[PDB]
């Protein structure tokens, strides 16, 4: 399968962004990870199939994530973007190749996002 | 995160040498490693990265990776003498490369002296 | 009318199916790794298939000269083996489907019920339950000379006064108790298993165990589906003839049903990693 | 393309003309390079706020107030399709 | 895929060979004109050839899989069947030659010695005499796993200390008592018979009886001369291996020797007019 990310663009501080991670037989756990140049990989959101959502301490109250089961695609909404959020967002995905196949973890290519203008 | 470079010694012109970099404190699969040299009394200049590329050094240079990175030297020239630095960057740095993003090389070693 | 086609098919079955099923049974018996419940049921399937491929040279003596030169005892044994194979294969497939359904939808009871010793007991119970037709065919089997063409035929001999009623009754009972009801049970089990798989296909989470379980379930599904499409034409043809170029279609249906005894080892080799590894080890140690 | 600058402590501007994003590196004489500005507008962690980078086509770094420790060569790194090239370098004395 | 494809001899022939031998036996048993001493010995030949034919998949699983997955009991049964066939065939052919010599050179005594009941008794004692190695094969036969390649071998199991000598002694005795003496007896009998036929060739008696006598003798001669051009390479190869590309020649000699179980019905159909008529009547009544 192929993992595609988008929604990375230059944004002024305080703006809003909407990411998009899609794959193309069904997706199970689909998370969002940020990696700053001077920081280790850190997860910000993680949504299960049933709609249960988990958020990081810094991400709480500003980050919204939902799962579209029809198209197997995620959008995660940036609210109140700050320069401290300047990093690359990686799409960690759990998926099954086929109904009679093993469970596998899919890693997206990664998209760059900078809060600057 | 610490980086160690080794393997630099006195090499006659036209000789061969191997440089090794030590990676510790991070997942090697999630990052790319690059080699940068600075000739004495001169500015910095890229060597190669390990998904491989070479400067227009192409053909004369070969790079490989293992949690170690190996650089292959063949038919060394007189101008190849410089201090080689080991730096770590984004694994998909070329894919992330664009008009608004430049991650850079966060962590550098101490430099390895190669004389010819 | 070229007779070497179905005869060559019968000979290929007679050798290759016997060799493959014998290999499967030997691998299951020898290796302690391969002593699982589904493997025990596969052993029973291979045993039935290997038994039915022994009588292949006796089957091909019809359609070559259209008579029975082997006598009453051999006719009885051949009919008994045919009925044993027909009933045992479908009953073993039904029990395989039920075992997979228990392993998938009721994992709590799978630990208690899916022990290999229980699978062995179920295999003996299947052989004894299908013995009601094997022993009946031994008792009723025989040879009767045709009084219009001087041709000996090997078939079941019901009383002459009610041959028409007994023949239709036996063919009807075989159709419902060996095709319809087991197929319905298999369909129900696999519908429930597919529903459970898809529902947990959102959030299935144990890598090795789920991988093995789904792989074995797919293997069992393919085996059942191949049996279904190999044994369907003959059942329908027999039912239609009993109730309602035909001889060309008749012997194609018979040959198609017998070829199923040879495809099981191929299916196991192509759809199972452990079976393929054991086959490679046996062939090239 | 960017050579020599003379200024006293407490004086405010170096331009590295090229259009991908750029990064600034500082290297003391006989010392390993360190990253200061990444993505041409973001300050690296642990870096004083004096350094700031601005984008039209000529990126430039500005220092609010010079310090005795802030005396070295500044290098600009620019990306391309498959290569990154460091700048010529300017030294402030 | 050549070994599987080249196996098609082991399948198509033998499947055909079993049918032909069974048809020969049925023709001899059923028709009342078919009960003569020569036909009783032919029945013994056909019984042995039909017994050995059913074990062909058990040599196809070997030779192809190079190992024996059928276990100790099936190994014993297959070895016993092989030795029984190899002994009984040559002993029955020797009795055929002796009976033909009695019928031709000594017509006076042939009126009582060639009774079909006497032929059946002689067949029974032939099978009992062949039980010396038929039962010893059951007792000594077994499976032994190779100590260096993990391949199961099916063969006779002599004591390990003097196996070396026991195997050579057994092979020498087998060659002497199954090939040398019977072939010498056949050669002597047929030399005397041919001398007598040549002497009376210009002065033959009644033509109706002479035709049948010469026709049956020229059939027995062809059967014997096929048995000993088919079973000659295997004996010679085995003896020269015990005493003194080889593997390819080994499997060709084995295949040729087993092929002899299929050519007998064809020879009977071609040469014996009564057998040809019975075959035609049974195939197409
Ligand atoms: C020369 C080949 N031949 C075989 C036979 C008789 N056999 C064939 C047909 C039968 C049958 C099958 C399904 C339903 C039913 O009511 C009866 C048997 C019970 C099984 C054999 C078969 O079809 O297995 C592929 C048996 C009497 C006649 N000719
Ligand atoms: C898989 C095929 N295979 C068969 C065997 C062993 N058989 C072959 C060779 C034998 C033999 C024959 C003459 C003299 C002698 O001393 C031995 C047997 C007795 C008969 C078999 C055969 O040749 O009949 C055509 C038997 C032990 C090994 N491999």
């Amino acid at each position: 399968r192929q993992l595609v990310e988008s929604g990375g663009g230059l944004v002024q501080p305080g703006g809003s962004l909407r990411l998009s991670c899609a794959a193309s037989f069904r997706l199970y756990d689909m998370g969002w990870f940020r990696q700053a140049p001077g920081k280790e990989r850190e997860g910000v959101a993680s949504i299960t199939s049933g709609g249960s959502t988990k958020y990081a301490d810094s991400v709480k109250g500003r980050f919204t994530i939902s799962r579209d089961n029809a198209k197997n695609t995620v959008y995660l909404q940036m609210n109140s973007l700050e320069p401290e959020d300047t990093a690359v967002y990686y799409c960690n995905a759990e998926y099954r190749t086929g109904i009679w196949e093993e469970l596998l973890d899919g890693w997206g290519k990664g998209t760059p996002v900078t809060v600057s203008s | 995160v610490q980086l160690v470079e080794s393997g630099g010694g006195l090499v006659q012109p036209g000789g061969s040498l191997r440089l090794s970099c030590a990676a510790s404190g991070f997942n090697f699969s999630y990052y790319s490693i690059h080699w940068v040299r600075q000739a004495p009394g001169k500015g910095l200049e890229w060597v190669a990265y390990i998904y491989t590329s070479y400067a227009d050094v192409k053909g004369r240079f070969t790079i490989s990776a293992d949690n170690t990175a190996y650089l292959q030297m063949n038919s060394l020239r007189a101008e190849d003498t410089a201090v080689y630095y080991c730096a770590r960057g984004y694994q998909y740095w070329q894919y992330h490369a664009s008009w608004y993003w430049n991650g850079g090389l966060d962590y550098w070693g101490q430099g390895t002296l190669v004389t010819v | 009318a070229i007779p070497v086609i179905i005869t060559a098919v019968y000979s290929v079955v007679f050798v290759v199916g016997l060799v493959g099923n014998s290999l499967v049974m030997f691998v299951i018996i020898r290796y302690t790794k391969m002593k699982t419940a589904t493997n025990i049921y596969i052993f029973n399937l291979a045993l039935a298939d290997a038994l039915v491929t022994t009588t292949m040279p006796f089957q091909s003596a019809v359609y070559l000269m259209n008579s029975w030169p082997f006598g009453d005892v051999l006719c009885k044994i051949v009919i008994s083996i045919d009925y044993y194979n027909m009933f045992t294969s479908i009953f073993t497939l039904t029990m395989m489907s039920v075992d997979r359904y228990i392993a998938v939808c009721h994992p709590v009871k799978a630990l208690d019920f899916r022990t290999p010793l229980k699978a062995k007991i179920i295999n003996i119970c299947i052989w004894l339950l299908a013995s009601s037709v094997g022993i009946s065919a031994i008792v009723l089997g025989g040879t009767k000379v045709r009084e219009d063409v001087d041709v000996i035929e090997c078939s079941l001999q019901f009383p002459d006064d009610e041959y028409s009623w007994w023949d239709l009754f036996m063919k009807i009972c075989v159709f419902v108790f060996a095709f319809v009801i087991p197929v319905l049970i298999i369909i129900v089990c696999y519908t429930l298993m597919i529903l459970r798989l898809k529902s947990v296909r959102l959030l299935s989470g144990s890598r090795e165990k789920d991988r093995n379980l789904r792989r074995i379930t797919k293997l069992v599904l393919v085996v059942v589906a191949v049996f279904i499409i190999c044994w369907t034409p003959i059942h329908i043809f027999i039912l239609v003839e009993a109730l309602g170029a035909a001889l060309s279609s008749y012997y194609f249906c018979i040959a198609l049903g017998y070829t199923n005894s040879s495809l099981n080892p191929v299916l196991y080799a192509f759809l199972d990693e452990n079976f393929k590894r054991c086959f490679r080890d046996f062939c090239f140690p | 393309t960017q050579s020599s600058l003379s200024a006293s402590v407490g004086d405010r501007t170096i331009t590295c003309r090229a259009s991908s994003a750029v990064a600034w590196y500082q290297q003391k004489p006989g010392k390993a390079p360190k990253l200061l500005i990444y993505s041409a507008s973001s300050l690296y962690s642990g870096v004083p706020s004096r350094f700031s980078g601005s984008r039209g086509t000529d990126f430039t770094l500005t220092i609010s107030s010079l310090q005795p420790e802030d005396f070295a060569t500044y290098y600009c790194q620019q990306s391309s399709s498959s290569l990154i090239t460091f700048g010529q370098g300017t030294k402030v004395e």
